[PDB]
């Protein structure tokens, strides 16, 4: 008796709704077994870490809970609109999209405050920085400049990942200039991870010849790790 | 014509919006009002009170009243606000990974089957609404299985109580057969009795 | 005598810095090394020495050291609800076997 | 980040433990304890293969402790049941071919590096957290350990020369040692201290020239561990009055008893903890014998 | 009997 | 100030528990999508937005 | 499984009585009796019968000797024999 | 004797305090030296403070909280209890919260044991666990006197 | 001394309960089981709990 108004007339309500402004998402695909939802973690390199679909209790809202009992008032004793022969009638589109936008200029407005503090804290593109003097005569800003690896996670790191380009090149005691070129070459940025002995021979010239900060774990020693054979780095 | 108008830039919301539902418990019933209250709107489906249970005469029978009984505390009063609410989570985001108000049986009296129905008549009325408590359920069944099947439900829990989907698909069947606490919904794993595999 | 006597002395001669015997706290009423994990406060590392001599093991009092307490979101003791099902027929509730 | 070389071979994981004055390293304070070998005997098994499939790695944002963990339920003091909401199988999100979750170095799990923390180097921690996973699921029905056999081994390895560990024969002989009031307790407490994945870490990963070169070296360091532990599981400890000093005695090391009730010279052992001990030791010990 | 979200709660379980 | 009253902004409600309120410290995030193992995925263009 | 005695003729209770132990993979079976070492007594056969681990459990301390007697004398008896 | 450093006139014992906490080892600190958070939902637990009390009525303190903590059993295993409680086969639903209700346990090896003992000093305990059980059962309501 | 007035039902046990003293040494107590006529068995580890 009641497939008769609820397919045909529930069913387009439904296909209507599944475009509503806001209900965004995925819902489903027909298939029981093998859909399972999209995850999405607001992950920083900050150490951040809040997943949008978390499952945690009952809320005091008052959805998280399912009810199936709600299966027989609609199957058995509900009335309804196109069923015992009224006049289906039909959404105005302008209150309820008025209204998705009602509640997008107030929502975004809300996470406003929220989303600027803490970009005033992440301090925004930007590397700290810290040049060292090589060759005596030419002075400030005229040497070597590498930053610690947690200014590098933090700023550079996330921006190398989505330009593809294959991630840095490691600064070792073996690599001639041309390995550091060649990185350059690829990640096309100019920065060089370094986590290997001394840096010793050229290179460490082709460095000054060259931007390509260095990016090193933690500052102390960092002219022992140079190899500055004619005294010029110097810790300061 | 070109309106006056801002623009509605589609990636600044997609992403805004996004992090407001990440960190903001609440907007998942701002969502679910405008659906709800749009479909109280379309007058899709009004609601009587007037109650119509059995065929009656069941109700006056002395055998069925055992049956009288059971689906007549399963089933509910046709609540104005229930109804909606209902309808309208089959389509608005999901925000908490719904839970199944656990319904708590036994399904050792043949008018029991009240129950199981509960579900497939659920399951066709709202799918992808009950899609996400698949798992509380597979929870709610097997009982039932141990019941009335325990010659078939004894190979089937065996052969994996939940499973995974193989680089190729091929599913991973488990040989455990653990309960099902929604606590692995988004997880990597599916209630084995919907694998819909022979 | 006086041994609870730890600081002794608190003015300061005009003549000679280190007043005619005076005491001055110990490196220790002041250590607040840091908490096991285990749970032992045990007092800072000495260049290394990792373990930092746990608190309880020598013989020095030493006001301050970490205390583990707990948040306001960890009540405890609370009187949590529940619904309880009181299964329905008795004539089917089972008894014997497992 | 940062490289190893060798690993347990540097500054900041060496293991100590502290007994009468200063605290001094474990190899050391073993040979200050002596035997008594009872008219028994105690021949070694042969440890069985761990079940392959390792744990689900489970959905849970946020980094769990799990060096904490694991030691904190081996020579625990106090642990209870440790299977239960445990997340030891969450160390298998490291095992994996890029996962980003990184094994911080104080024992947590992060998911992604981050600002100023070190972390083992994940080219190694994916060939630990490779089998401990395993660890994961011990209260697995089908999975559970060997347990009370498995304890031949961890016995002949704390104790009996280097000759009985030869020919898997070895009499149950029992552990004195000079003690100093609540020494085996503080000894434990004192150990649950020690970073022991950088130990475990190094156990496997290590080539051969290397990872053979560092078993014998550092057995002296692991042997205490047995020991702290296999007293948890020990029949009757008793304490000696003899002159002067209180020679302490372990009656039967070796030969997990199961005791269960709280004892106080010692770490007692949940069934569950007990369990685990159980699936540690196999894990571990399966690997010591490269 | 009626149509309620959440646990039907009624009792009170003592630490 | 801006005058949009926030409540139960970053905070939690669940009834039963308390109204234990999350962090709000983030710095820069990136809505990267996770694999099932619960841990960050390398944004990928063919397979997210 | 309760366990009767022979001769229908006895209705003199059962000494003891076999419990069967759901306990399929070795593994499992390795710590069901292993944790066995409590409950009073019980007692198992070295091999199994349907190959399911099952004990027995003795309603006394003396009757757990009726069966063991009779049990490990018959073993001298297929012992001579091997 | 710390939060006193460079901050008094008292210039000996100010020179040396200063001076003492220049030491390798000894460092001075306070308030919330270290947190670790509850996994499952994120909020923050058991906070590690370094408040300046004794340095035993302090241990002890940890004697108690990280017994607490240490057992992993939770305020959800409780249903358990009133579980074995009532008409075998009653059914106890949620709601259940993780590691934000741990509770002690329940020491099972101290009370029979202290329990054995005490009874065998007052038996008249017995009048007792009989008294409830007799309240249990007329309780059910499972026989009725009457006149008939 | 150790002032614990306990519960207004804790209370009625201890008045009904009669606790008037507690003899009994109890200068080491060590529960055991008795086989019937004396001797107090050693503790069997495999039959005592």
């Amino acid at each position: 008796n009641i497939a008769v108004a609820h397919t045909d007339h529930l069913s387009v309500v439904y296909a209507t709704m599944s475009n509503f402004m806001l209900n965004f998402t995925n819902n489903f695909s027909g298939n029981h077994a093998t859909f399972k939802p999209d995850q999405y973690v607001i992950t920083s390199p900050e150490g951040s870490y809040k997943p949008i679909i978390e499952r945690q209790g009952e809320t005091v809202d008052g959805l998280t809970i399912i009810d199936t009992s709600i299966v027989w008032p609609i199957l058995c004793q509900c009335t309804y609109p196109l069923v015992r022969q009224e006049e289906i009638v039909y959404p105005d589109p302008s209150t309820t999209l008025s209204q998705s936008l009602s509640v997008a200029q107030v929502l975004s407005k809300l996470t406003l405050p929220d989303a600027f503090i803490n970009m005033i804290l992440s301090g925004g593109d930007s590397v700290v920085m810290r040049t060292y003097q090589t060759e005596a005569d030419d002075d400030l800003d005229e040497g070597i400049r590498m930053t610690t690896y947690d200014q590098y996670l933090s700023h550079i790191r996330e921006r190398l990942h989505i330009t593809n380009v294959p991630d840095p090149i490691y600064i070792t005691g073996a690599s001639t200039p041309d390995q550091i070129a060649a990185s350059v070459q690829a990640t096309h940025v100019a920065v060089v991870l370094y986590q290997s002995g001394v840096i010793n021979g050229p290179a460490s010239t082709y460095l000054r010849e060259n931007e390509v900060l260095v990016v090193m774990p933690d500052y102390y020693d960092v002219v022992s790790r140079f190899a500055n054979a004619n005294l010029q780095m110097n810790n300061n | 014509a070109l309106r006056p108008e801002l623009a509605f830039d589609h990636d600044h919301i997609i992403r805004c919006l996004m992090l407001a539902a990440a960190n903001y418990p609440r907007l998942e019933g701002i969502i679910v009002q405008i659906n709800t209250g749009y479909v109280a709107s379309a007058n899709v489906i009004r609601p009587v009170s007037e109650k119509r249970y059995f065929p009656e005469n069941l109700e006056q029978n002395q055998s069925a009243a055992r049956l009288v009984s059971a689906v007549k505390a399963r089933a509910s009063e046709a609540d104005i606000s229930s109804i909606h609410l209902a309808i309208a989570r089959e389509v608005s985001p999901m925000f908490n990974v719904h839970e199944l108000k656990k319904i708590a049986e036994s399904f050792e009296d043949p008018s029991s089957i009240v129950v199981v129905l509960e579900f497939i008549l659920f399951a066709l009325f709202f799918p992808t609404e009950f899609n996400r408590i698949k798992g509380d359920i597979q929870n709610v069944l097997l009982l039932f299985f141990s019941r009335w099947y325990p010659v078939e439900y004894g190979i089937f829990v065996q052969r994996g109580a939940t499973y995974t989907i193989n680089a190729a698909g091929e599913f991973e069947f488990s040989g455990r057969n653990e309960k099902w606490d929604q606590a692995l919904y988004l997880s990597e794993h599916f209630p084995a009795l919907f694998s819909d595999v022979p | 005598i006086s041994v609870a006597r730890s600081m002794r002395a608190i003015v300061n001669h005009n003549e000679v810095d280190r007043p005619r015997g005076a005491v001055a706290p110990s490196s220790y009423e002041m250590d607040t090394g840091t908490l096991s994990r285990n749970g032992d406060l045990l007092y800072s590392p000495v260049a290394n020495g990792q373990v930092g001599i746990p608190k309880l093991e020598v013989d020095h009092i030493s006001f301050s050291n970490v205390v583990s307490m707990m948040t306001a979101n960890i009540r405890t003791g609370d009187d949590m609800a529940v619904e309880r099902v009181n299964p329905d027929d008795v004539r089917a509730i089972n008894i014997r076997n497992a | 980040q940062q490289p190893t070389g060798g690993y347990t071979t540097l500054e900041q994981f060496a293991f100590t433990i502290r007994n009468d004055g200063t605290n001094a390293t474990p190899t050391q304070f073993l040979q200050l304890l002596s035997w008594e070998a009872t008219e028994n005997e105690l021949v070694k098994k042969t440890i069985p293969t761990p079940e392959t499939h390792l744990p689900s790695a489970r959905n849970v944002p946020g980094n769990v402790y799990i060096e904490d963990a694991i030691t904190q339920a081996l020579f625990g003091i106090s642990a209870q049941n440790v299977n239960a909401h445990g997340y030891f199988s969450r160390l298998s999100a490291l095992a994996l071919p890029n996962t980003s979750a990184r094994l911080g170095l104080d024992g947590v799990i992060y998911n992604s590096e981050t600002i100023n923390i070190p972390f083992y180097d994940p080219a190694a921690v994916a060939n630990f957290a490779a089998t401990y996973a395993k660890l994961g699921n011990a209260s697995t029905p089908r999975y559970r350990a060997d347990m009370i056999d498995i304890y031949a081994h961890v016995g002949l390895e704390l104790a009996g020369t280097d000759a009985e560990r030869a020919a898997g024969v070895m009499p149950v002989k029992r552990a004195k040692f000079d003690s100093w009031e609540g020494s085996l307790i503080s000894l434990s407490r004192d150990v649950v201290n020690w970073k022991i994945l950088a130990f475990l870490i190094d156990l496997c990963s290590l080539e051969g020239e290397a990872l053979r070169a560092f078993k014998t070296r550092n057995r002296d360091v692991f042997r205490m561990m047995l020991f702290i532990m296999s007293t948890a599981v020990a029949a009757n400890v008793v304490n000696r009055k003899v002159t002067k000093r209180v020679d302490r005695v372990l009656e039967y090391i070796g030969v997990n008893s199961m005791r269960t009730a709280g004892r106080t010279a010692t770490i007692t052992y949940d069934l569950s903890r007990h369990e685990f001990a159980a699936k540690f030791l196999q894990l571990t010990f399966t690997r010591w014998n490269a | 009997k009626v149509i309620f979200n959440g646990l039907d709660v009624n009792t009170e379980v003592q630490p | 100030i801006t005058d949009v009253d926030s409540t139960d902004y970053g905070k939690l409600t669940l009834r039963f528990l308390g109204t234990l309120t999350r962090s709000l410290k983030m710095q820069n995030a990136q809505i990267r999508r996770i694999r099932p193992d619960g841990t960050v995925l390398r944004y990928d263009d063919q397979i997210d937005i | 499984i309760p366990i009767t005695n022979s001769n229908i003729f006895d209705d003199s209770s059962t000494p003891y009585n076999v419990r069967i132990w759901h306990a399929p993979t070795m593994t499992e079976v390795n710590h069901i009796l292993a944790l066995m070492r409590k409950s009073t007594l019980v007692s198992t056969h070295s091999s199994w019968h349907w190959n399911v681990l099952h004990t027995f459990h003795y309603r006394s301390e003396s009757d757990m000797i009726d069966h063991f007697a009779a049990k490990i004398l018959e073993d001298w008896r297929q012992k001579e024999k091997l | 004797p710390a939060l006193l450093r460079d901050f008094t006139q008292v210039n000996w014992l100010n020179r040396d305090i200063t001076n003492m906490l220049q030491q390798a080892g000894t460092k001075y600190g306070l308030g919330l030296t270290e947190t670790r958070l509850d996994y499952v939902r994120l909020v923050k637990t058991i906070v590690g403070h370094a408040l300046n009390i004794d340095h035993f009525a302090a241990s002890v303190l940890n004697i108690n909280l990280r017994a607490l903590m240490e057992a992993n059993v939770t305020a959800d295993d409780r249903i358990k209890a009133l579980q074995a409680h009532s008409m075998i086969s009653t059914q106890f639903h949620g709601p259940n919260q993780g590691a934000l209700r741990p509770e002690l346990a329940f020491d099972h090896d101290h009370i029979i044991r202290c329990l054995m003992l005490a009874a065998a000093n007052y038996p008249r305990l017995e009048g007792i666990i009989v008294q409830i059980n007799t309240g249990y059962v007329a309780s059910a309501n499972v026989i009725r006197p009457v006149s008939e």
